[PDB]
Order: C-alpha cells, then sequence, then structure tokens
C-alpha cells in the first residue's frame, strides 16, 4: 500500500516542520521596517532617482 | 475502516495546525503598519515600447545585468531585448509557437522556452558559430509547461500543467528531483533570492514551498480561493506573494506560515495575472485582466499608482535586479519599460 | 569557423584583381566583414567593411574611389574586387568576421590571408614602444594612446587588443579594454581611462610572444596602432 | 427660385453650429480606437474627419461673404488660401467615401484575400493619392484658368477678381464651365461609380453570410451611409457644375444653393460615417 507510505511521509513532513525557531510577528514586523527604511533612499522607484542619473530618461 | 480513521486523522492534523497558525498569530501587519508614513501617489512613464512581436506576448525575464530582457509570445519567436536602446539582440525561431514561459539565465549564457508541447527547450545564445540554437530539449513532462526557472547554468526548476514540479539537468537531460503534491495544474514559481529555496503556485488555490535538495514539499501555505496565477518572492526571502484570479494578492510569510495580508479593493474584479516585487520590496506590483497594473504598498495595501496605458491583458511583468525599471508584456505585442520619477 | 582566401599573386601597377574570402564553419549571413591589410614589415592597415546583407558600406579615405568589398550569402563566399592598383597597395590582405550586437565579440576570427606583390579627423594611433626585451614569468604593460577620447555616452570606450603570433593571422585579445576574447587565457588583462590605454599579461610564458595591437573603433575610417613587439 | 442673404448666413451657421461639436468628436471618435489599433477603416475615417474639420472653420469665412450679397469683406490675400478651405474638402470628401466602400467591397466580396493585404500602409497610399490628384487637380485649374492666373492677365489677385466688393463668384462661365466639369467628371462621378458599384457588391456578399438578421438590415445602412453623403450633400452642388456646362445660360442662383447643401456634407458625414 502506498497510502500507508504517503502518510508517514507527510506526518514526518510536519514533525520536522513543527520544530522550528519561530520569532513574534512584531520582531519580524519591525525587521521588515529597518529593511525597507535603510533601503529607502537606494530604491529608484520609493524616491525617484535625478533624471541626470535615471539611465532610461 | 482503515481508510476512514486515516482521513480522520488527517482532517486533526489540518485543524491542529490551523489552530496553531491562529494562536501564533497574536496581531495582523495591517495594525503594525498604521504609522508608517504612506507611500504616496507613484507615477511611472512608458520610457520605451519595445515592438517588434506581431502576436500576443505570454512572458518575459530581465537578465542579470537589468539591462537584456527576453520575451516570449504566439509568433513563435523568442525575441531578446537590448531594453536600453529597444534593440532585437537576437530572434530565436521557436519549434512551437505556442510558449507559455521564458526566462535568462543568471550567467546570461542560456534562455529557455516552453509550452503546449512539454517540452522546456534552452537556447545557448553564446555560441562561435555566432547564431542561436537548441541546446537541450527537456522533455518528460506530462502537462505543459507554466514557468520554468534556471537555479545555476546545469540545474533548472520547471513547472507543468501534469500537477507536478520538476528540477532539470542540462547537461544530462532527465529530471534530477520531481516535485509532487499538488492536486491542480501548477502555473507559476518563483525562486528564492538565496536559491536555496522555491514556491509555486497552482491550480487548487494553494501555494506551496519546496527545497531542491530535500526535493519534498516543507510548507503548504494555503488562504486563497482560486488558481494561483503567478507567485514571488520577497526580496529578503522571507516572504512571497501570491497571485490569484479572483482579483486578490496575498502575501504570505515563510516563518509564519500564514497569510499577513491580503490585497483587494471593491472595483477590481479581474483576476492578477503577475506579480512582482520591487527592488526594496515595499511596492508590489501586479499586472491585472482589466488592462491595468496596479501597484499596491506591500506594507499598506492601499493602491499607489496605475500603469494604465497598455490596451489590453497584461501577461507578463517584470522588475530589474537593481529595481531600477519594470517591465510589462501585454497581448497587444507591445512590451512597455516603466521606471518612477518626479 | 574557417575563411579561406584566394587572389594573390605577382600583378603589375594598374591592373585589375579579384580577392575572394570564402566562408564556412558558422553563418555568413549575420556576420559583418571586414578587409584588413598589412604591409610587409609594417603594421595592419584597414581597407573596407561591408555590413550584415549589404545594408552599409564603408571604405578608408587611402582606397576609396578604388576598392570594393562584396558578401555573397547563398555562396557563403565574400568577394573583394581590386582595380587601379599602386606600389603602396602590396599587403597581406586579411578577410575579418565580426557581429554586432549588445555584448558582442567583434573582430574575434581572423582568415589566413593572401600575399600580394606588386611590381613596378581620423584618429590618429600612436604606441611609444615598438620592440619590447622581455623573459617569460613577468608582467608586461604595453602602452596605446589615441588622439582622441573613445569613451562614450554609453558607457562604452571601444577598445580591441590583437595578438600576430609569427607567420599567423592576428588574434584579438580583449575587446571594450575588459572583456576577455572566447578562447583566450585568463593571464591576460586591460585597463584604460580615456586616454592611457594599457594592457596587462599576468604571467609570461613562450606562446606571449608577438606583435601587439591596439584598436580604436568609436568611428570609421578603423585606424590600426603602431605596433609593439615583444621578443625574448 | 429665391435666396435672401440673410437665409443663406442662417444656413451656413447652422452647419456651422451642428458640423463643429460633430467633428471634433468624430475625429476625437476616430482617434480614440486609432491609438488602440489601425484598421484601414479608422484611415479613411481619419481623413473624412480631418477634411471635414477643415471645412468646418470655412463656414464662418464663407457665411459672412453670403451675408454680403456675394462681396469678399475679408482681405483678399485669403480668398486664395480660402478657396484650398473651402473647395478642397468638398471634393476630398467624395474621394475617400469611394476609397471606404471600395473597401468595404474588398471586405465582404473576397474577405480571405483581403486579410492578406489588412495592413493599413496601403490604405495610406491611396488616401495619399487622394491627397495629392485632388490638390494637384484644382492645383492645375487654379494655375491654369484660374482669374489672375495664366490665362487671366490682370492686377486681380491669383485667385480673386474684383468688379464689385468676390472669391472665385465672377469666374467668367466661358472657361469655368469646362473647368469645373473636369472636377465633377473626376473628382466626384468617377468615385460615384466607385461607390455606386461597391455599394451593390457589398449587397449582394453580404446576404450570402450568416448574420443575427444583419445581413442587409443593419449593415445595409452603414454601408449605404457612404452613397448616401454623395448623393445627398455633395452630390447637389457638384450636379450644378456640370449643369453649367451643358446649359452656359442657366442662372447661378441654382450654384447658390447647391454650395449650401455641398456645404451641408459637414454635418451629415461624421452621421453615416458611424465613428461618432
Ligand atoms: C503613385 C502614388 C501611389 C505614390 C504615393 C506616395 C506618397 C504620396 C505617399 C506614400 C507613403 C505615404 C506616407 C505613409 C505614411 C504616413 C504617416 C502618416 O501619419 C502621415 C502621412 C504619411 C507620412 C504618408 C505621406 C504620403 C506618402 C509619402
Ligand atoms: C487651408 C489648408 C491648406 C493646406 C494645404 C493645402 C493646399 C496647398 C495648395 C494647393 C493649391 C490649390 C489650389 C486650388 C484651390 C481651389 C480651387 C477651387 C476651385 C473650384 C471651382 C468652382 O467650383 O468654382
Amino acid at each position: 500500500t502506498a497510502s500507508i507510505a504517503q502518510a508517514r511521509k507527510l506526518v514526518e513532513q510536519l514533525k520536522m516542520e513543527a520544530n522550528i525557531d519561530r520569532i513574534k510577528v512584531s520582531k519580524a514586523a519591525a525587521d521588515l521596517m529597518a529593511y525597507c527604511e535603510a533601503h529607502a533612499k537606494e530604491d529608484p522607484l520609493l524616491t525617484p532617482v535625478p533624471a541626470s542619473e535615471n539611465p532610461f530618461r | 475502516s482503515e481508510l476512514d480513521q486515516l482521513r480522520q486523522e488527517a482532517e486533526q492534523l489540518k485543524n491542529q495546525i490551523r489552530d496553531a497558525r491562529k494562536a501564533c498569530a497574536d496581531a495582523t501587519l495591517s495594525q503594525i503598519t498604521n504609522n508608517i508614513d504612506p507611500v504616496g501617489r507613484i507615477q511611472m512613464r512608458t520610457r520605451r515600447t519595445l515592438r517588434g512581436h506581431l502576436a500576443k506576448i505570454y512572458a518575459m525575464h530581465w537578465g542579470t545585468d537589468s539591462r537584456l530582457l527576453v520575451s516570449a509570445s504566439q509568433d513563435g519567436k523568442l525575441i531578446i531585448w537590448d531594453s536600453y536602446t529597444t534593440n532585437k539582440v537576437h530572434a530565436i525561431p521557436l519549434r512551437s509557437s505556442w510558449v507559455m514561459t521564458c526566462a535568462y539565465a543568471p550567467s546570461g549564457n542560456y534562455v529557455a522556452c516552453g509550452g503546449l508541447d512539454n517540452i522546456c527547450s534552452i537556447y545557448n545564445l553564446k555560441t562561435r558559430e555566432g547564431n542561436v540554437r537548441v541546446s537541450r530539449e527537456l522533455a518528460g513532462h506530462t502537462g505543459y509547461l507554466s514557468c520554468c526557472r534556471f537555479l545555476d547554468d546545469n540545474q533548472i526548476v520547471t513547472s507543468s500543467g501534469d500537477t507536478t514540479c520538476a528540477l532539470w539537468d542540462i547537461e544530462t537531460g532527465q529530471q534530477t528531483t520531481t516535485f509532487t503534491g499538488h492536486t491542480g495544474d501548477v502555473m507559476s514559481l518563483s525562486l528564492a533570492p538565496d536559491t536555496r529555496l522555491f514556491v509555486s503556485g497552482a491550480c487548487d488555490a494553494s501555494a506551496k514551498l519546496w527545497d531542491v535538495r530535500e526535493g519534498m514539499c516543507r510548507q503548504t501555505f494555503t488562504g486563497h480561493e482560486s488558481d494561483i496565477n503567478a507567485i514571488c518572492f520577497f526580496p529578503n526571502g522571507n516572504a512571497f506573494a501570491t497571485g490569484s484570479d479572483d482579483a486578490t494578492c496575498r502575501l504570505f510569510d515563510l516563518r509564519a506560515d500564514q497569510e499577513l495580508m491580503t490585497y483587494s479593493h471593491d472595483n477590481i474584479i479581474c483576476g492578477i495575472t503577475s506579480v512582482s516585487f520591487s527592488k526594496s520590496g515595499r511596492l508590489l506590483l501586479a499586472g491585472y485582466d482589466d488592462f491595468n497594473c496596479n501597484v499596491w504598498d506591500a506594507l499598506k495595501a492601499d493602491r499607489a499608482g496605475v500603469l494604465a496605458g497598455h490596451d489590453n491583458r497584461v501577461s507578463c511583468l517584470g522588475v530589474t535586479d537593481d529595481g531600477m525599471a519594470v517591465a510589462t508584456g501585454s497581448w497587444d505585442s507591445f512590451l512597455k519599460i516603466w521606471n518612477g520619477s518626479s | 569557423v574557417q575563411l579561406v582566401e584566394s587572389g594573390g599573386g605577382l600583378v603589375q601597377p594598374g591592373g585589375s584583381r579579384k580577392l575572394s574570402c570564402s566562408a564556412s564553419g558558422f553563418a555568413f549571413s549575420s556576420f559583418g566583414m571586414h578587409w584588413v591589410r598589412q604591409a610587409p614589415e609594417k603594421g595592419l592597415e584597414w581597407v573596407a567593411y561591408i555590413s550584415s546583407g549589404s545594408g552599409t558600406i564603408y571604405y578608408a579615405d587611402t582606397v576609396k574611389g578604388r576598392f570594393t568589398i562584396s558578401r555573397d550569402d547563398p555562396k557563403n563566399t565574400l568577394f573583394l574586387q581590386m582595380t587601379s592598383l599602386r606600389s603602396e597597395d602590396t599587403a597581406m590582405y586579411y578577410c575579418v568576421r565580426s557581429i554586432y550586437y549588445y555584448g558582442s565579440s567583434p573582430f574575434d576570427f581572423w582568415g589566413q590571408g593572401t600575399t600580394l606583390t606588386v611590381s613596378a579627423a581620423d584618429i590618429v594611433m600612436t604606441q611609444a614602444t615598438s620592440s619590447v626585451p622581455v623573459t617569460p614569468g613577468e608582467s608586461v604593460s604595453i602602452s596605446c594612446r589615441s588622439s582622441k577620447s573613445l569613451l562614450h555616452s554609453n558607457g562604452n570606450t571601444y577598445l580591441y587588443w590583437f595578438l600576430q603570433r609569427p607567420g599567423q593571422s592576428p588574434q584579438l585579445l580583449i575587446y571594450r579594454m575588459s572583456n576577455l576574447a572566447s578562447g583566450v587565457p585568463d593571464r591576460f588583462s586591460g585597463s584604460g581611462s580615456g586616454t592611457a590605454f594599457t594592457l596587462t599579461i599576468s604571467r609570461l610564458e613562450a606562446e606571449d610572444v608577438g606583435v601587439y595591437y591596439c584598436m580604436q573603433h568609436l568611428e570609421y575610417p578603423l585606424t590600426f596602432g603602431a605596433g609593439t613587439k615583444l621578443e625574448l | 427660385m429665391d435666396l435672401p442673404p440673410q437665409l443663406s448666413f442662417g444656413l451656413y451657421v447652422a452647419a456651422f453650429a451642428l458640423g463643429f461639436p460633430l467633428n471634433v468628436l468624430a475625429i476625437r471618435g476616430a482617434t480614440a480606437h486609432a491609438r488602440l489599433r489601425l484598421t484601414p477603416s479608422l484611415v479613411y475615417a481619419l481623413n473624412l474627419g480631418c477634411s471635414d474639420l477643415l471645412l468646418t472653420v470655412s463656414l464662418p469665412l464663407k457665411a459672412v461673404e453670403a451675408l454680403a450679397s456675394g462681396a469678399w469683406p475679408l482681405p483678399a490675400s485669403l480668398c486664395p488660401v480660402f478657396a484650398v478651405a473651402h473647395f478642397f474638402p468638398l471634393y476630398a470628401g467624395g474621394g475617400f467615401l469611394a476609397a471606404l466602400s471600395a473597401g468595404r467591397y474588398l471586405g465582404a466580396a473576397f474577405p480571405l484575400g483581403y486579410q492578406a493585404f489588412r495592413r493599413p500602409c496601403y490604405s495610406w497610399g491611396v488616401c495619399a493619392a487622394i491627397w495629392a490628384l485632388v490638390l494637384c487637380h484644382l492645383g492645375l485649374v487654379f494655375g491654369l484658368e484660374a482669374p489672375g492666373g495664366w490665362l487671366d492677365h490682370s492686377n486681380t489677385s491669383l485667385g480673386i477678381n474684383t468688379p464689385v466688393n468676390v472669391c472665385l463668384e465672377a469666374w467668367d462661365p466661358a472657361s469655368a464651365g469646362p473647368a469645373r466639369f473636369s472636377l465633377s467628371l473626376l473628382l466626384f462621378f468617377l468615385p460615384l461609380a466607385i461607390t455606386a458599384f461597391c455599394y451593390v457588391g457589398c449587397l449582394r456578399a453580404l446576404a450570402r453570410s450568416g448574420l443575427t438578421h444583419r445581413r442587409k438590415l443593419r449593415a445595409a445602412w452603414v454601408a449605404g451611409g457612404a452613397l448616401l453623403t454623395l448623393l445627398l450633400c455633395v452630390g447637389p452642388y457638384n450636379a450644378s457644375n456640370v449643369a453649367s456646362f451643358l446649359y452656359p445660360n442657366l442662372g447661378g442662383s441654382w450654384r447658390k444653393l447647391g454650395l449650401i447643401t455641398g456645404a451641408w456634407s459637414v454635418v451629415l458625414n461624421p452621421l453615416v460615417t458611424g465613428y461618432l
């Protein structure tokens, strides 16, 4: 029977998935704000570049 | 008997993971970003119009150098554009005119194509003879090719319509790994920035995250109600967005294993066709079926400017490696290059 | 890939000739063709170039109105018509292939060439040294200088460095001063600042010997360098 | 047999009051589909629409002349330019409709063959031929026989005699008759012959195809709009031109009445083109 083997692999999958170092949602949100704030000046779209620098013009 | 108790155990496990996801969600991402300044109105101009195709465009992919893009059309011609000068560097004639995806290798040496022929052909641009010829016709898929991407110059992970994604070896031609677990046709994949992970969207409204080396699905984030017409990764690789056919975008999280925010608005009722992220990840650009392409703030869920001037369904979308430009290819055989300016 | 040329011999001045360049081993119709001459005991000299599909035609001012370059696609053969010869036209004429697109490598392959013996503004390219004694195992810098800055607005400075082996056709080494040609060892390196153009060889071996020619490609007519010769 | 100068002013601005609102949206309706995709029907609608706009601004300049009982209060330098501004669209509009109805017949009689040559570039060339052949033809009849021209040696301007102040209102009947007749036989009647032939060609093919009761119903009207313009607006005006040829003693009031109907093409042409 292939059903038992599939179920065994599936339960092993969730077992190995469960044991992960999970941090709080607030920590991930703060990391996202830090990423989008430090790299804000380096984003051509969020902060438009001067027309001289803009390669497409 | 035996299958009944197995299905009961499966249902109990699904309930367990659902309540675990609910408990681990202390709050939602919408309330957390209620104090950050909004991105504001964003204006994007049609810097270029890469005309030259004689039929609808079905895919595109930006090169690593953020200058060359390859596009595939129902005319059967794989064109590689020089987006800086709108020059057609190569015009590869496909064996089968039906193509639904294309890709540009990270090294830039190879480009991929595939479609209703279930063959993910790979062409070698850099050759001594000076022309472009197919190098390895990867065959073995039962369904149509949907979206195929290259991990490296020897390893390419692909997605077919046979409910199975595959990882191929160009040098040999056989599937190094086969990914199974989807109960519907898979439409698109999105490679992680660090190349260790990759997700895929299927016709069963479920996006699954897989592993290239493990060979088995790791997480099955499931919040959508309709087929995922395309999936895409966050720039940091810790999240992804799944587009869908029910006119809504969802930003899932790898670590949270649950939906973080839902992008929708009343007046849009046309399913998303393609989704891509900006370099900083703040702007989530999606190509809709109402001839538009809305630009949502990935942390606020407010529409910020639209690239409305395209006259037909936006069938493909791509953001440059450096985030300098955004390119959309519609069914009117026009590739338009866009960027933000004041 | 291979280019074979024929039509050499002893011709009285003022006569007519026909130089034929046969192309085999690659897609001729998609490759632009150049003709390069080399006077004996002198440097290379440009003659003419014909674009892919006969679309555009250029000639050097020295041979303008006298010599004409013509490609033939179905028979895969390039042809240089030849008339009104003079004693200065005796040189080693080379058939040169070059394909032009973004990231391409023009001047990548050179034909064997034919010997021609005749009986009886433009960018000026200068090299300070003509013969550099050297021993294997060290680093060699070759100085190339240009009358005007080759750097363009697009960000590409068009350098082309060639190695001419003794009794052999010159071989492309570096194009655009930074991209290494296919089949060339990694030891070769180049640099430039818009006026001072240099080529560096990381370590020396017996094969590194040869006359080195630096090229400009901002605009036509094409002009060659003085010719830096390396000897042991 | 009556035409008060005020009545001519009233009828002329009536075309101005109706032609102007329709023509601007006619090009707007045409340019709306032009950006999307260019097809031969767009080009003939745009060229007819643009030439319609050219005529629309000409009516106020002609209307004031009507109040003056034929006099020309405007500067005499404008009259040669006004000749192009008014008389050219009267003949340019006739040419395009024949070209437009030529496309309809080709589209319906041989549908597979017409898909091969669907490119608008062919349409522009035929329009360019109408652009040039019309401009050349009145260009030749203006240089040769118009007052102040090659035949008329006088202090009068290249396009205007001044017995009492007239913009081509006093061209001698001796030469204008044969001169206008060349306009009638070439620039109107042969386009009318093409349109009449191409209209019955469409109706023959339209019936054979399967439509939702539109084979000889909805299609008949729109395909007949091109012929309706020629026989109703430009017809009576250009019928007077041939009338003065075989009947040189016929009164000129009929031509004056015809010019109103000829100038009435500003209103009804955008109505029957169907691109509003
Ligand atoms: C003998 C006859 C058929 C020859 C006619 C040739 C000339 C008059 C035609 C042929 C191609 C034509 C051009 C084709 C396309 C355009 C673009 C359009 O936006 C304005 C008119 C313009 C610029 C046309 C002008 C007239 C043109 C130059
Ligand atoms: C007003 C806009 C102009 C744009 C450019 C077009 C024209 C250029 C010049 C062309 C020369 C034309 C000359 C002839 C003009 C009209 C003559 C009309 C006579 C009709 C005779 C009659 O029926 O009484």
